[PDB]
């Protein structure tokens, strides 16, 4: 999964 | 609300203790109670709210993906009928996730966003609104799926418009918003080219602004820039 | 009970799914419902029950230790008064932990132990009874603390007496019981010499029995033997 | 903390 903040 | 009798400051103090104890469901309930006191939140308090619910819903999302994977395998050719249980339990986790998303969206609508006038607060809350509609979109399959997706897009877009006018390109909230809207494009909107263009333009414009920053601000901004480049590496 | 309308087999199936999804609170609720169907549990089902509640209470114990540490620091000399919040929140976590322990002890008493006639089931349940009284003892400070400790000791002792008569020295349940009773001695009963003697004698008697085992049984027994030697290394 | 199972 891609990075999110 | 069960936290109605507790002092605002005590709720904030216990949210911080819950974070130290990795009790994120508690941390979220404490922050929900703090929001419901009706006063605006400080920068630190906005972080406590977002950390709490990000961890709760993150766990639910991970669980939902495990169960959805099992459910998909069960529906392939040659698989032995196992009954309704996998679907039921995926639906149970999904309903709990939707409930958390509705709760957060409820706090934003009643009444955090309408009182948020500074870019640092308003962009942060609108980004959160985009995030929790995005989580709803990840599990949506019904008549309202496109409207859920467009709700996420609309919130992210309003946040972007403000962030571009009112924040420097290295502002960590601007960067994090762009990171997440880029992931929305890639994973939800089936727009990988827009995801890549946004991540790249955001990265490059931040790079050009780093020279204005102190050492500590530099550290904050480059941290989020590295997440943009990590995603770009995944996608190209 | 909220699980009263669900089939026993569906509860077991969903407990296994919850474990895959690391949803241990769900897994425990499903196993509680399965126990409350009133039928005896199989070996695998006993493992599902113990894994679920071990993970739930393990998380609560970790949280309680974090908070107790903060509380102790707050009560040292020179520390600034912070109000009742740390104590309140430690008490909240502590009450929830005690509730989980009471629930498990309730299942064992009503009516798992009284129907468990084979050593493999009876020793397993009595070990669990010792474990959950031990967790209660870890947080106990009142008039009944010594009685809680003695309840743990009594359950562990009955389990030991049966295990020595009815199980080989390499049986993993016998080994795990001895591991945990040894920790009870060290950490709860202030009897480090008894803890060390039990771990060492258990290890040595298992060693001498390994030659009777298949490769797979050998792997199971040596795994628990290594935990005995790890504790011995910590303690000597 | 010591090991238990
Ligand atoms: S607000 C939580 C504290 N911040 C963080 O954990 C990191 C990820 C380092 O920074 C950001 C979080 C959220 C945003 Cl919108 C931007 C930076
Ligand atoms: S019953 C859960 C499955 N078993 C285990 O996880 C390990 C730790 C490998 O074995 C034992 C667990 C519990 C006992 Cl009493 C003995 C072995
Ligand atoms: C924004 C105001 O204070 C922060 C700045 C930067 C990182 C963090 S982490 C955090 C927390 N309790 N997780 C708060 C903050
Ligand atoms: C005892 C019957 O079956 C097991 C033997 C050995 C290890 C495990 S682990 C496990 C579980 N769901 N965690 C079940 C078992
Ligand atoms: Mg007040
Ligand atoms: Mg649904
Ligand atoms: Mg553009
Ligand atoms: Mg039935
Ligand atoms: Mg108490
Ligand atoms: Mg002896």
């Amino acid at each position: 999964f891609p990075a999110t903040v | 609300g069960a936290m109605g009798s507790m002092e605002r400051a005590s709720l904030i103090q216990k949210a911080k203790l819950a974070e130290q104890a990795e009790r994120y469901e508690d941390m979220a309930a404490f922050m929900k109670g703090a929001v419901e006191k009706g006063e605006e939140l400080s920068c630190e308090e906005r972080c406590l709210l977002s950390v709490a619910y990000k961890n709760v819903v993150g766990g639910q999302r991970a669980a939902w993906r495990v169960l959805s994977s099992i459910e998909q395998k069960s529906n392939e050719e040659g698989s032995e009928e196992k009954g309704p249980e996998v679907r039921e339990y995926r639906e149970k986790v999904e309903t709990e996730l939707q409930g958390v998303c509705d709760t957060v969206l409820g706090l934003l609508d009643s009444h955090l966003i309408k009182e948020a006038g500074d870019a640092e607060s308003r962009v942060f809350y609108l980004k959160m609104k985009g995030d929790y509609y995005r989580y709803l979109a990840e599990v949506a399959t019904g008549d309202d799926k496109k409207r859920i997706i467009d709700s996420a897009r609309s919130a992210y877009q309003e946040a972007m418009d403000i962030s571009k006018k009112e924040m420097p390109p290295t502002n960590p909230i601007r960067l994090g918003l762009a990171l997440n809207f880029s992931v929305f494009h890639y994973e939800i909107a089936n727009s990988p080219e827009e995801a890549i263009s946004l991540a790249k333009t955001t990265f490059d414009e931040a790079m050009a602004d780093l020279h204005t920053l102190s050492e500590d601000s530099y550290k904050d901004s480059t941290l989020i820039m590295q997440l943009l480049r990590d995603n770009l590496t995944l996608w190209t």
